[PDB]
This record gives C-alpha cells, structure tokens and sequence, in this order.
C-alpha cells in the first residue's frame, strides 16, 4: 500500500511521506466517497439512542 | 500530514490533526405555541320610582 497515492494510514498518511510523484501510480480515477459514508463508521449508544 | 479525502457536498476539506471528526449531521426542530384568551363581562340595571 505504500505510495499507492492513497492515504492508507488513517490519520498520519505515513505511507505517503517523501513519496515521489514519479513512483505514485494513478491508483484510481476518483476519490469521492458516497455522500455521507463516514456516518456508517460511527459508533452508537443503544441506551441513549 | 493527514490529507485523507473529506467531502461535504462537492467541497473537499482538509481536517486538522487535532480534529477527530467534523461531519454534517444535519437536523432541525421547529416549535410553535400560540395561546389566545378572551374574557368579557357586562352588568347593567335600570330602576325607577314615581
Ligand atoms: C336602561 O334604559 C336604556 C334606555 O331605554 C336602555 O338602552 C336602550 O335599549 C333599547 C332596547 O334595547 C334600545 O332600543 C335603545 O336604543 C337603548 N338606548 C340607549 C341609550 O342605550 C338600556 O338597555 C336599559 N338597561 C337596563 C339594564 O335595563
């Protein structure tokens, strides 16, 4: 995954530090996630709803 | 670093390192209460002696 051109380290993007744009592959055409997918990531408190 | 893709609508944002999430959890609560009260009271007399 290093130098995918995708930040596969979550918060750090350390897999993309000092990475040459000649080595970065065009991993995908686009990077727009579905319009609110991040909410699926969230946790839920079943008592308080 | 960071530079994960975060979008709101078509606008893409760079999140601060400090921030865990900033996400558009939209919601709206309206509340309308109208209370009208009327009272009237009328009192008359007419009295005559001859
Ligand atoms: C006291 O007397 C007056 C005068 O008659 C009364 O008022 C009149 O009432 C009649 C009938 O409803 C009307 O045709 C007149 O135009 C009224 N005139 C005036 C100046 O108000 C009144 O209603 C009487 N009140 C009581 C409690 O008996």
């Amino acid at each position: 995954l290093v130098c995918n051109g995708d930040s596969d380290c979550d918060e750090d993007s350390a897999d993309e530090d000092r990475c040459e744009d000649s080595e970065r592959r065009p991993s995908c055409d686009i990077d727009k996630p579905p319009p609110n997918i991040e909410l699926t990531g969230n946790g839920y408190n079943e008592l308080t709803g | 670093g960071g530079c994960s893709p975060h979008y709101i609508l078509n606008t893409r944002f760079r999140k601060p390192y400090n921030v865990e999430s900033y996400t558009p959890q939209t919601q709206g609560k309206y509340e309308f209460i109208l209370k009208e009260y009327e009272s009237y009271s009328d009192f008359e007399r007419n009295v005559t002696e001859k």
